[PDB]
């Protein structure tokens, strides 16, 4: 399955990259998790309704999601950071 | 006013179980109420762990924003692909 | 002790005007478990409007 992120998640990514390589360790994980079962697994996976209805949520802590929808092809990240 | 299904308080105690079994098969909430007012809204707990996870996510006005506009691009097909940084 | 945020199906049959008020109370969700089947959550209405509120962006 392909990655693809959006700039507001790749941004997040990044700063992760070079902030906290213990927070960068945990979304790898979860993606992988996710790659290898896209509905369950890892981070207590949640489906969300409304406005968000296809996306799905991870736990990377308690604050921070990973949160991504699945297509037929690939795993569209949509954010890996919690903002203020 | 609410948009689901209504159950006064004695028909839910007298069929519990069936209630909450219809609520979890269907995924659809049903409102309980008392012949005195009070009401509440029984649902299955993974309905509300979805509803309370959506909520969570929009709830701070500059994590909204940004998931809106992440979102959006993704679903134009506007995303990058790239590899995981091991 | 802390206020109840749990109550078995069981229980509840018998007590379910007394967890309704408690959930209304509160503000706060109560969780009805299932020795068996899926477990269900009671919320007041209010609660339950300001969450849908929330998840549609106003």
């Amino acid at each position: 399955m392909k990655l693809i992120w959006s700039e507001e998640s790749w941004d997040d990514y990044l700063y992760w990259q070079e902030t906290d390589k213990r927070i960068v360790k945990k979304i790898n994980e979860l993606i992988k998790d996710t790659r290898r079962t896209p509905f369950e697994g890892k981070g207590k996976p949640e489906p969300l309704k409304h406005n968000l209805s296809g996306f799905w949520s991870r736990r990377i802590t308690e604050e921070h999601r990973l949160v991504y929808a699945v297509t037929d092809d690939s795993l569209l990240i949509a954010a890996c950071r919690y903002h203020y | 006013g609410p948009h689901m299904r209504t159950i006064s308080y004695s028909e839910a105690r007298q069929n519990l179980s069936a209630t909450m079994m219809k609520a979890v098969e269907d995924h659809a909430p049903i409102l309980i109420t008392r012949q005195n007012g009070e009401a509440c809204v029984l649902m299955s707990l993974e309905e509300y762990n979805s509803l309370e996870e959506t909520a969570y996510l929009l709830r701070s006005p500059a994590n909204a924003r940004r998931l809106m506009d992440s979102i959006d691009s993704l679903k134009s097909g506007k995303g990058t692909e790239k590899d995981i940084i091991e």
